[PDB]
């Protein structure tokens, strides 16, 4: 397997979640 | 060892490619349940209604910012908000808590932002189109509004003010 | 030169790489003191002295963004996706209608220039009306993005005069990319294309007196998010291309490549909505679907991730890296053209990240017209693609020049790279976390120094990006002028081939590449999905056109 790329994906999804998870929260706070 | 290689990384970046479609289809039906609440209210309406930019001060409902607040239903209130260079009429805007408001914004100069800090109000308004948006405040008191589209020199330092009373 | 009597396409791109560089200096000039004001920091009386022609903090970002977004990004892109398919199919480009390109670009901008540098069209680099600039600026702007398409006839002529000679052959990697690129960049034009000559120039030159805003910015933004893509895939070729060879590896997957791109052909220019959230007069359901379709085109960046990823990771095993990070430090780390690329890529995953979080219909009112937003797009434009276009300084300067870098001139490179990046991503920071405060974007805002106390930690972000990117930018001036106006000159440099990778073993999809060469019938998929995309609302738009006086408030 190529457990690098993997890792670079991870760190893609895991950024992506807490960007987009946070932003909806935000979102709803304030409407 | 290449042939591998090749093998291994074509096999998982499909795995990659499936799971990420999926996350985007999630987001997807996460965008799709906020038009169904009442946090949608803040999308424009996206009827055209035009209306006369070198007129609108001297006719119509934003000629007296004093009238600019109607009751138009038990509980809602229509808001009509010129934004111009530099500033917000009325100021401040006197709604109640816990109605909904619909505010009804345009110009008569150039295009301005309507961003009610806070909230989820953020609107552009254009010269010869009404904005209209729709937000129940929740929480009494003092909103700032703050002009997010540059508009020339005035821009840094053109606010407004939305009272929500108790 | 025998060298530019055999290759007058090495000095047409030179021309189009040195432009392209003295407006980004230009207008990076402009970047630190808005750091500094996005961090509170009034520094534009300091300013107004060096530069006494400056007449506001709105005219240094009109230039800032003209110069850096539209003119050094495309005047690059013209200079990549010509000469590299070109160099890959070992063949002549119209050298006549190259040199009418780069006149075209130069007269262009220098028209455009003079009302900007005198202060007649202080309107951003988005020109909305009725804010109403010179009529120079919008001719100049016409004529500097015209000049594209003569690029388009450019590698079409190429692709076809190749095709002949190899009928039943598939198209070439990097001429492919170009290709679709170029395909592309056409439909996506035409948005401008419509709103300046149906609009803007008749309204500037004073033939009408108003121009409807509404359909202005629907115009506008038909060309305008898939001009970043324009912006984005010249970078792309290099990464997928070149860096490969450069970071010790091969390209792991031709198909994977060529299908990102032809995703670009068809995603990048139905979706432009995802500017106009905040619009009146655009139907919700509208605003939907494009939401839709921007969540779709970041579908081949994903897929671009993984591609690179993998390509990253063979290479470093290939050059003794062990272990699940091994990989990572075994890769050449002292070669600038191969940082720069690598850091630009790590910088666009929290830019992705922000984009995906832009395109969601609701989510973007939390962020629309905010620092956010700025704080997205120098992750993505002002990040990855210059840094890319700044370590090919490094083996492409030598390719059209026969002009060596020395060992001295490689480390300054390496110093200037990391200290873009680290200043950028320290920018986005600040930018970012300023955003979810509710700080507007374009705004003059230490002119108003207790407008914003909620935004205190991230300010300080701000300004030190700031003078962390001035040191970067004075770095990159003295480094790039002491290799352009340097005294050695090694022609066998000018004649060694350009650092294509190989593609990795073994087999592939050759149906699926097959599909993918059938060029004429996804450009026409693509231009379908516009008409279907923009027609409906465009129909009522120009149904009930409202015109209004246009403004000048600077
Ligand atoms: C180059 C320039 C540009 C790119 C690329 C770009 C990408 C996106 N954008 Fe954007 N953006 C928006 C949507 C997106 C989304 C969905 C993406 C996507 O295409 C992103 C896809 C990317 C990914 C999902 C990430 C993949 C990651 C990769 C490829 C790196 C992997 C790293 C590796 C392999 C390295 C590892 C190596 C090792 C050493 C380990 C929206 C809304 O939907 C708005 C309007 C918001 C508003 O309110 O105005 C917007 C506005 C902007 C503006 C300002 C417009 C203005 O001035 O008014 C600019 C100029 C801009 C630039 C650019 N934009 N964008
Ligand atoms: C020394 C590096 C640079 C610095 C410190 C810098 C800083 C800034 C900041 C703080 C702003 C926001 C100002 C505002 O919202 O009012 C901005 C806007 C902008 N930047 Fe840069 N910048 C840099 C280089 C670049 C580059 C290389 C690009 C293009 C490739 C770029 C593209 C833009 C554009 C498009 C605008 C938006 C203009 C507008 O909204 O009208 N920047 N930059
Ligand atoms: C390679 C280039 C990278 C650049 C990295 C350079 C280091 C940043 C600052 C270090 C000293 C700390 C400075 C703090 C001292 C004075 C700050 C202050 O009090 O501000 C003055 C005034 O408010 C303004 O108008
Ligand atoms: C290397 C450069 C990278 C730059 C990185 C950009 C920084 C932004 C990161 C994440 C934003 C996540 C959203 C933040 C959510 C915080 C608030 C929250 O969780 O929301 C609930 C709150 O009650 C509402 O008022
Ligand atoms: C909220 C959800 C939690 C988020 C937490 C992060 C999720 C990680 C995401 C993607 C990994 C993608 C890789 C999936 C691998 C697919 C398996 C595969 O295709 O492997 C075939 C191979 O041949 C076998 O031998
Ligand atoms: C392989 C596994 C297959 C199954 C995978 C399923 C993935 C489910 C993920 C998200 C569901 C979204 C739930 C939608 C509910 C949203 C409501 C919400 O968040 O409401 C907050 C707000 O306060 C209200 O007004
Ligand atoms: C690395 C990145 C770090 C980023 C860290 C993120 C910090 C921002 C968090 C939340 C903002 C959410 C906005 C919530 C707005 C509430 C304000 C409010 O409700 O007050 C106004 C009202 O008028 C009172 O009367
Ligand atoms: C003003 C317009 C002048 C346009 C300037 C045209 C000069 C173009 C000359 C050029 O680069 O073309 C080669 C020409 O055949 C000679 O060498
Ligand atoms: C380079 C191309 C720039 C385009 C310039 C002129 C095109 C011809 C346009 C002719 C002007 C027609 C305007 C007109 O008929 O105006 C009617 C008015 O709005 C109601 O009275
Ligand atoms: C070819 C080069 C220039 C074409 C000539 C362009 C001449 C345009 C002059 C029209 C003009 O200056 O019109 C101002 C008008 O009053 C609006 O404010
Ligand atoms: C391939 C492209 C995808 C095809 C299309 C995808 C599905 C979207 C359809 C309808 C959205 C309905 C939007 C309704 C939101 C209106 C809310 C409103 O009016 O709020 C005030
Ligand atoms: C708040 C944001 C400011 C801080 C920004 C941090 C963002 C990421 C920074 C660096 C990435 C480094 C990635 C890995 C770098 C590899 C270098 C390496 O491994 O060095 C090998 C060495 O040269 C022997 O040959
Ligand atoms: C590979 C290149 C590097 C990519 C990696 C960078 C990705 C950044 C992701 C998250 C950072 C966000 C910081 C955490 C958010 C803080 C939330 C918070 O505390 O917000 C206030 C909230 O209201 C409670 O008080
Ligand atoms: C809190 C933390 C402090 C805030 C950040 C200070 C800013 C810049 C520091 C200087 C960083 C200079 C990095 C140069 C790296 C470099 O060029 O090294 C190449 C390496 O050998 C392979 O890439
Ligand atoms: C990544 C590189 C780290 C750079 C600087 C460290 C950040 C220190 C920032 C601390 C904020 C100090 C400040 O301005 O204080 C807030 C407010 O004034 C209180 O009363
Ligand atoms: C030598 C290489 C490493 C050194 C790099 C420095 C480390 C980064 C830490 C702080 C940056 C400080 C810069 C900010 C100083 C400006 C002062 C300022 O604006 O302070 C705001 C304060 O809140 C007024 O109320
Ligand atoms: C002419 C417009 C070009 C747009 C159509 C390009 C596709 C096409 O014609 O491809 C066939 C080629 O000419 C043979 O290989
Ligand atoms: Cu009105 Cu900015
Ligand atoms: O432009 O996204
Ligand atoms: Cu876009």
């Amino acid at each position: 397997k190529p457990k690098g790329a993997l890792a670079v994906i991870l760190v893609l999804t895991l950024t992506i979640l807490v960007f987009w998870l946070g932003v909806y929260a935000v979102f709803f706070a304030r409407g | 060892d290449e042939h591998k290689a090749h093998k291994a990384i074509l096999a998982y970046e499909k795995g990659w490619l499936a799971f990420s479609l999926a996350m985007l289809f999630v987001f997807i039906a996460l965008i799709a349940y906020t038009l169904a609440t009442h946090t949608a209210g803040v999308i424009p309406a996206g009827k055209l209604e035009r209306v006369d930019p070198t007129t609108v001060r001297q006719e119509g409902p934003w000629a007296d910012p004093a009238q600019a607040v109607v009751q138009t239903g038990p509980n809602q209130y229509t808001v009509y908000v010129l934004a111009f260079a530099f500033g917000y009429q009325p100021n401040p805007i006197e709604v109640p808590q816990g109605a909904e408001i619909v505010f009804k914004i345009t110009s008569p100069d150039v295009i301005h932002g309507f961003h009610v800090e806070g909230t989820n109000i953020n609107v552009e308004v254009l010269p010869g189109e009404v904005s209209t948006v729709r937000y129940t405040f929740k929480r009494p008191g003092e909103y700032r509004i703050i002009c997010n589209q540059y508009c020339g020199l005035g821009h840094q330092n053109m606010f407004g003010t939305i009272v929500v009373k108790e | 030169s025998r060298v530019y009597e055999a290759y007058p396409e090495k000095k047409a791109t030179l021309y189009f790489l040195v432009l392209g560089f003295l407006a980004l200096i230009v207008g990076s000039l402009f970047g630190p003191f808005q750091a500094l004001n996005y961090g509170n920091v009034d520094a534009y009386p300091l300013l107004k002295r060096l530069l006494p022609f400056v007449q506001s903090y709105y005219q240094g970002l009109t230039l800032h963004g003209v110069l850096n977004a539209i003119v050094f990004t495309q005047l690059f892109a013209q200079a990549i996706m010509v000469y590299l398919p070109a160099r890959e199919l070992n063949m002549r480009p119209n050298m006549g209608l190259m040199w009418l390109s780069w006149w075209m670009a130069f007269i262009g901008l220098v028209v455009a220039a003079l009302p900007l540098l005198a202060n007649e069209a202080t309107v951003l680099f988005t020109f909305y009306p009725p804010l109403k600039g010179h009529w120079a600026f919008y001719l100049g702007a016409s004529v500097f993005v015209l000049s594209t398409w003569v690029s388009i006839y450019i590698v079409l002529d190429l692709w076809r005069r190749w095709k002949a000679a190899n009928p039943g052959k598939v198209t070439p990697l990097v001429t492919y990319m170009a290709v679709v690129f170029w395909l592309m960049w056409f439909l996506a034009s035409l948005g401008l294309v419509l709103e300046a000559v149906l609009f803007l120039l008749p309204w500037s030159f004073g033939l009408v007196e108003g121009v409807d805003p509404l359909v202005a910015r629907t115009l506008f933004w038909w060309t305008g998010h898939p001009i970043v893509y324009f912006w984005l895939l010249p970078a792309y070729a290099i990464i997928y291309t070149i860096l490969p060879k450069q970071a010790g590896g091969k390209l792991v997957s031709d198909p994977m490549a060529r299908l990102a791109f032809l995703l670009f052909l068809l995603l990048s220019t139905p979706v432009g909505f995802h500017h106009q959230f905040a619009d009146p007069g655009i139907d919700p359901t509208w605003k939907m679907i494009h939401s839709v379709l921007t969540l779709f085109v970041a579908v081949p960046s994903l897929m671009t991730a993984f591609t690179v990823a993998a390509s990253l990771e063979f290479a470093g095993r290939l050059r003794g890296g062990r272990g699940l990070f091994g990989w990572i430090r075994a890769l050449p780390w002292d070669n600038p053209a191969f940082v720069a690329p690598v850091l630009g890529l790590l910088g666009f995953i929290p830019g992705g990240a922000g984009g995906i979080v832009n395109a969601s219909f609701t989510l973007d009112y939390v962020v629309h017209n905010t620092a956010w937003v700025p704080g997205h797009f120098h992750l993505q434009v002002a990040s990855l693609v210059t840094l890319t276009a700044m370590g090919s300084l490094y083996w492409l300067l030598p390719n059209l020049t026969g002009k060596p870098i020395s060992d001295a001139q490689r480390r300054l490179g390496l110093a200037v790279v990391w200290l873009w990046f680290l200043g950028m991503m320290i920018m986005a920071v600040g930018l970012h976390w300023a955003g979810l405060l509710n700080v507007p974007r374009r705004a003059y805002i230490a002119q108003v120094p207790d407008a914003y106390p909620h935004a205190a930690v991230p300010m300080v972000f701000n300004v030190l990006a700031g003078i962390v990117l001035l040191v970067a930018l004075l770095l990159f001036i003295y480094g790039l002028f002491s290799v352009l106006l340097s005294r050695e000159r090694k022609p066998e440099l000018a004649e060694a081939p350009l650092p294509f990778a190989e593609v990795i073993s073994g087999p592939e999809d050759r149906r699926l590449v097959l599909a993918m060469d059938r060029i004429g019938f996804w450009f026409a998929v693509a231009a379908i999905l516009v008409v279907l995309a923009y027609g409906p609302t465009l129909v009522q738009l120009f149904g009930h056109l409202n015109p209004v006086p246009g403004w000048r408030l600077w």
